Order: C-alpha cells, then sequence, then structure tokens
C-alpha cells in the first residue's frame, strides 16, 4: 500500500513547495508573573484540561 | 563508481554499476542499465525496490514539515518516469501521449538546473535531445546563463547543430527561427553586443524574406508565428540600438 502511494505521488508529478504553501505558554508567562500566582494558575489549567474531558466522570 | 555512472548515463555503465551497492536507491536507479539494455523485467523489479528504499527515506523526511521531502519527492517522480520509459518503447501508441505527460510533469518541478538535468537524463534514453527543442528552450530560460555560459553554449550547440566555438563568424543558422533568436540573445549577453545587433538586423531581413515566401494559407501558421518573432526582434532592434 505504501509503495502504491509512492507510485501515486510520482505519477502526480513534481511540485514547488512554495507553490504548495502559497496556494493552499508557560515560559512567556513566567518571564513577567511572580511564580506564587502563576503556578496556581498552572494547576488550574491542568485541572481544567482534565475537567472538560470525559475522564472527569471517573476521577 | 557512482559519480562515474552519473556521467556514463550520457556515454561504461555496465562497469560502473558494479561499485554501487543495491541497498541504496541509486543502485536500483542506475541498474535501471536495464533500460539501456531493454531489460524490462529487471527494470520493474529495480523500480519497485527503489520505491521500497525511497519509502524508508520518506518516512524519515516526513518529520521536517515535509520541506526536505521535496528531494525524495523528486525521486518518486523520477521513478514513475522509468515506468513511462518502459511503456514508451514498448507501446508506440502511448508514446505520443507520454511525451505530453512528461511535459506536464516537468512544468511543476522547481526551476533548478540539477534536478532538471536528472529528469532529462532519464528521458533522453528514448527521445533524442535535439527533438524536444521546446524543453531545451525552457532550459535556456532557466537563467540568464542557464547556470553558466558553458551550459548555454552546449544548449545552443544542441539546438543549432552549429558550433559557435568554431563558427561564431558564421552567418545566421538554418535552425528554426526561435533558436536563432535565442542564440542572438545569448550573443548579446557577451562582449559582442554590436555584432549581436547586426545579426538581429540580418535575422529580421531573412525573416522578412521568409514572410514574403510565407504569403499563403498553407504556411500562415509559420507567418503568424514569424510575426511574433519579427516583433520581438524589432523590439530588440530598438532597445539594443
Amino acid at each position: 500500500t505504501r509503495r502504491e502511494a509512492i507510485r501515486v505521488l510520482g505519477l502526480l508529478g513534481a511540485l514547488d513547495p512554495y507553490k504548495h504553501k502559497v496556494n493552499i505558554e508557560m515560559l512567556v508567562n513566567m518571564g513577567n508573573l511572580p511564580l506564587d500566582e502563576f503556578y496556581p494558575a498552572v494547576s488550574m489549567v491542568a485541572l481544567m484540561r482534565i475537567f472538560r474531558d470525559q475522564s472527569l466522570s471517573h476521577h | 563508481a557512482r559519480m562515474a555512472a552519473a556521467a556514463a548515463w550520457g556515454l561504461s555503465m555496465e562497469e560502473y554499476t558494479c561499485m554501487i551497492p543495491r541497498d541504496t536507491h541509486d543502485g536500483a536507479f542506475y541498474r535501471a542499465l536495464a533500460l539501456h539494455q531493454d531489460l524490462f523485467s529487471l527494470a520493474q523489479q529495480c523500480i519497485d525496490k527503489a520505491r521500497d528504499l525511497l519509502d524508508a527515506e520518506l518516512t524519515a523526511m516526513a518529520g521536517e514539515s515535509y520541506s526536505r521531502a521535496y528531494g525524495a519527492m523528486v525521486s518518486c517522480h523520477m521513478l514513475s518516469e522509468l515506468e513511462e520509459v518502459i511503456q514508451y518503447k514498448l507501446v508506440p501508441e502511448r508514446r505520443e501521449i507520454i511525451r505530453q505527460i512528461w511535459w506536464e510533469r516537468l512544468q511543476g518541478c522547481q526551476r533548478i538546473v540539477e534536478d532538471w538535468q536528472k529528469i532529462l537524463m532519464v528521458r533522453s534514453l528514448v527521445v533524442s535531445p535535439h527533438e524536444d527543442m521546446r524543453t531545451w528552450l525552457k532550459y535556456a530560460s532557466l537563467c540568464g546563463k542557464s547556470g553558466r555560459l558553458a551550459l548555454a553554449h552546449k544548449t545552443l550547440v544542441l539546438l543549432l547543430g552549429v558550433d559557435p566555438s568554431r563558427q561564431l563568424d558564421h552567418p545566421l543558422p538554418t535552425v528554426h527561427p526561435q533558436v536563432t533568436y535565442a542564440y542572438m540573445k545569448n550573443m548579446w549577453k557577451s562582449a559582442r553586443k554590436i555584432d549581436a545587433f547586426q545579426h538581429m538586423q540580418h535575422f529580421v531581413q531573412t525573416m522578412q524574406q521568409q514572410a514574403q515566401h510565407a504569403i499563403a494559407t498553407e504556411d500562415q501558421q509559420h507567418k503568424q508565428e514569424l510575426h511574433k518573432l519579427m516583433a520581438r526582434c524589432f523590439l530588440k532592434l530598438g532597445e539594443w540600438q
């Protein structure tokens, strides 16, 4: 299957990647914030990442 | 003798292939040697094995946002045209259309001399280079010097059948008028600018003679084309003057 995909790509012909593209968190925060406020706001971010997922129903 | 094989494609190969391992895609590529020898059954096997090796290389180049993959992508194109060569000689009826397909495929490749030369290095096994004059005109249009003046000189020698290294003083060639125009543009891109202008005047004169001969329906296709060339030459006869 991969060999056939290679055959397909070769059959389609050459292409300019320029023509292709034309025609088709924590560190930044820590540099300005005090960590005593940031890291609770990291724990909250992780908690909310888990919260919005179905696995919350298990944990 | 891989580098020797890269030149022996245009010349040798049976000797140089023995020093290329089979486990690199160049091994299969230059063993399909098989295309010089009309060994189609071996050629298909080598092509498929090359597709396997290029799969191994593509699964690595896929990481870098598919930017380097262009190189491997070109190899895919190369491999496909090998099969076309196997068809090109084998079936005369598809031959007319394989030339058009090869043209369309070449229109998409990046304007790079080396990859282009590899493409025609594959294709020239079955088409003589002086037949596909449009493709070599585009080769001339790749750059002002076509990469370097030696390459432009060789392209002109191929298209003309004339050797300016010995025949620069010769009058204008009997080549198709487009290549005459290209050759004079190349002469203008040198010290002999005044002589290039005089040759342009000569070319306009003889194309006017041809147009006078071409006053007829059956040759109007030339005449219309000739008008364009005359127009171009006249435009140059202004600016060059």
